[PDB]
């Protein structure tokens, strides 16, 4: 009776954003970011990939409740680069990897495949 | 020197009754491992009486007391 | 002022020869 | 050389560097004790000069009872270096050097006693014979 | 449904405020069953976190304040002790000491009493864990355990 | 400087006791030039150590070649140059506790500095004039380093 | 057989100073060449 | 404690001018060793004490020394030597009269 439908662990309702941008309080540049809607299943690899910057002071994530389909990433990077552009760049790489990955096997198969 | 030392070791290790592999590895101990060189001088000297049965050179005596 | 008088001692920077080395003979 | 030359910022470096490979070079020892009394860490070289003693010399090397007196002048153990002095006197009573420091540190002590009229009666008879 | 009485519960019910048992002054509530028996493992002298963990540890604190203890082992690479982590969680200045379940009566009868070669004997101070491993003796419903100082 | 001591120590026995953890293992060092007496648990999985092993130790308040004394937080991005760059091992805690042979009578010629690095013991027993750097519950660097001989 | 002479004598048992005291010169020769 | 244990650890005895040198200041050690008023009042202290101890023997038969009591004293001393920093290696500052008063 009370399951909630299987789709409300993915699917965004109306005005809920993917992700949110939050200040830290206790550090300076430092922000908390909560992604609604995610799990362990993306939060990982961004933090993984965000242990990879060098600008990165802290960084690690956490699901605030694993029957909360919501998440809190933590970022604190050096002065001279934001936590918020230091995320962009997490972004902006771990799918560069995805992306090559693809290419990679992608190939990998067309040349084991008939070859 | 070095490679001298590593290849007598395995003489040694592969044949413990061979007394000369034993005392050339103490002629080469001698200059890094002087309790080496010894327990190969007091090997040959004890190797000579148990096993090969014949007395024992005062030379490996001379170079345990040096 | 007589500049201050310390201990009577001679500087020495050294670097003596060491005993010339007459160790006992591997035979 | 370089310490010679004064310039003993790298002469001492390179003698800790040099006694990094080895502690039998008294030298290395002596060397890195002088430019510690000329940097004014004289417990650093009373502590060199003290353990060179008994690990190098079967008996009081002079020289070196010498450079620990030095030391132990600077480094406010005058009773040590009054005693230690005496002892080299014992040691080597013709060397006239050795005499002198004697002299000097009996000389310093009682300045001491001397300034402070706190000093009592014992130490002031002391003072009075020994200077 | 009154706050009359909502108010009256929250000021005298609330369950911070019943930390303590007046029935035997000691606590209640303590770091009990699955999270004690992790915390003794994790208070081990050998327990170790580099920073891609570490900052994973962290980010389950609240009272942490978002600053990087320095490492207890900080070369040939930074290594965190379980303990320096741990201290992170200690709140404000603490100050305590007692004794690990596995302490040999007689450790700190010998030498070594103040540096306990089984890592026994649990000793916090300025809020910071010094030494020893924590289990039931340290963190239970006992007094003088961690907690009873911390309220 | 910040140095508030120093010698080369020899590790003369391990967990001789018998090894109660894995990844670490009590060091029974002693040194030569002040004959300072060292007990020293370290990380022997990360950094192992044989008995016999000579090592120059060094404990500083500060890994900053300036001695400008460090506030003890970690931090990943460090630019000043430091010690440590030069030294193979360094652990970093608190003294927690400091003991000699004081009486109500006269006071000690010898003193014990004990330090706990995070969870990992130390002592260094010596005398009253070295460990004059030394003061209970502060921050210190152990930066040692084997010596290749 | 001896190892020990008056060339070996002078030798280290494991330690290179070359590399670090010719840093040292690097200096040194600046400050003896008054530059 | 024996009388002895106790006399030697809650008496502070003024005359032993050396362990005075070592605990408290020149300017602290003068009034307990000549002024006979401090002298009474850590007399009467220690006299108070004993009473006190005398009393405890008569209260806590068996000597079960361990108590159920208030405010901890040994734990909250220590919490002050840890707030204020007191590293207890330098004489004190504390004249004997400030804590009996």
């Amino acid at each position: 009776m009370n399951a909630p439908p299987a789709f409300e662990s993915f699917l965004l309702f109306e005005g809920e954003k993917k992700i949110t941008i939050n200040k830290d309080t206790k550090v300076p540049n430092a922000c908390l970011f909560t992604i609604n809607k995610e799990d362990h299943t993306l939060g990982n690899i961004i933090k993984s990939q965000l242990l990879k910057d060098p600008q990165v002071l802290f960084a690690g994530y956490k699901v605030p409740h694993p029957l909360e389909h919501k998440i809190i990433i933590r970022v604190q990077t050096t002065p001279d680069y934001s936590p918020q552009e230091a995320f962009t760049n997490a972004i902006t790489d771990l799918i560069s990897e995805l992306s090559l990955l693809e290419e990679r096997f992608r190939v990998a198969i067309k040349d084991k495949q008939e070859g | 020197r070095d490679i001298a030392k590593g290849h007598l070791k395995k003489v040694t290790e592969q044949y413990p009754d061979d007394v000369e592999a034993w005392i050339e590895l103490a002629q080469i101990l001698e200059q890094t491992d002087i309790q080496g060189a010894l327990s190969a001088y007091g090997t040959a000297t004890r190797i000579l009486q148990e096993k090969v049965q014949a007395d024992v050179p005062p030379e490996i005596l001379n170079n345990v007391g040096a | 002022l007589p500049e201050r008088s310390g201990v009577v001692c001679r500087v020495k920077y050294c670097n003596s020869l060491p005993d010339i080395p007459f160790d006992p003979k591997f035979i | 050389v370089l310490a010679h030359k004064g310039y003993f910022r790298e002469a001492r470096d390179v003698f800790a560097q040099v006694r990094e490979a080895t502690a039998d070079i008294s030298d290395v020892w002596l060397n890195l004790a002088h430019i510690y009394v000329e940097q004014k860490q004289y417990i650093s070289a009373v502590q060199m000069y003290e353990n060179c003693l008994r690990k190098f010399y079967k008996h009081q090397n002079t020289e070196v009872v010498l450079y620990l007196a030095r030391a132990l002048f600077k480094c406010g153990k005058l009773q040590e270096c009054k005693q230690t002095l005496l002892k080299a006197r014992h040691v080597a009573p013709s060397d006239t050097v050795l005499m002198f420091n004697v002299a000097l540190v009996l000389q310093r002590l009682a300045t001491s006693v001397l300034k402070d009229e706190k000093s009592n009666l014992k130490e002031v008879l002391n003072a009075v014979k020994e200077l | 449904q009154s706050l009359e009485t909502r108010a009256e519960i929250q000021e005298l019910a609330m369950v911070p405020r019943m930390i303590v048992t007046p029935q035997s002054n000691r606590p209640v509530m303590g770091i009990v069953q699955d999270t004690l028996t992790a915390v003794r493992k994790f208070t081990k002298r050998d327990v170790f976190l580099e920073r891609g963990e570490v900052m994973n540890l962290l980010m389950f604190l609240s009272t942490w304040d978002g600053k990087v203890p320095q490492p207890a082992i900080l070369k040939p690479r930074p290594l965190w002790t379980g303990k320096q982590i741990f201290s992170l969680i200690i709140p404000g200045h603490i100050n305590c000491i007692r004794t690990h379940s596995t302490h040999p009566d007689d450790e700190d009868s010998g030498p070594y009493k103040h540096i306990s070669p089984g890592d026994t004997k649990v000793v916090v101070e300025n809020g910071e864990l010094i030494m020893g491993i924590l289990c039931k003796k340290s963190l239970g419903t006992s007094a003088g355990s961690l907690v009873h100082i911390s309220y | 400087a910040g140095i508030l001591f120093e010698d080369i120590f020899d590790v003369k026995d391990i967990d001789p006791e018998g090894k109660k953890f894995d990844r670490v293992s009590r060091l029974h060092c002693e040194s030569e030039s002040f004959k300072m007496d060292l007990i020293l648990d370290v990380n022997i999985q990360i950094y192992p150590v044989d008995l016999g092993d000579k090592f120059r130790l060094v404990i500083a308040s500060t890994l900053y070649e300036d001695g400008t004394l460090d506030d003890g937080e970690y931090n990943p991005t460090d630019d000043r140059p430091s010690r440590a760059d030069q030294f193979e091992y360094v652990m970093y805690g608190k003294v927690y506790r400091i003991e000699g042979d004081e009486t109500s009578t006269e006071a000690a010629t010898r003193l014990s500095a004990y330090v706990s690095y995070g969870g990992l013991l130390m002592r260094l027993q010596g005398d009253a004039n070295n460990l004059h750097g030394f003061e209970v519950d502060s921050r210190v660097y152990l930066l040692m380093k084997k010596l290749a001989f | 057989r001896v190892w020990r002479t008056r060339t070996t004598i002078l030798q280290s048992t494991g330690k290179n100073f070359s590399k670090n005291i010719f840093a040292i010169l690097q200096s040194v020769k600046a400050r003896e060449e008054g530059r | 404690p024996s009388n002895k244990a106790f006399e030697k650890k809650f008496r502070f005895d003024y005359t032993n001018e050396r362990a005075l040198r070592r605990t408290l200041q020149e300017d602290l050690v003068k009034d307990v060793l000549s002024n006979a008023h401090i002298q009474n009042e850590l007399e009467r202290e220690f006299e108070r004490m004993r009473e006190d101890r005398e009393v405890l023997r008569v209260i806590f038969p068996t000597g079960d020394s361990k108590v159920v009591l208030p405010c901890n004293l040994l734990r909250m001393i220590w919490n002050a030597q840890k707030i204020f920093h007191i590293n207890p290696r330098l004489p004190s500052d504390l004249h004997p009269i400030k804590v009996v008063e």
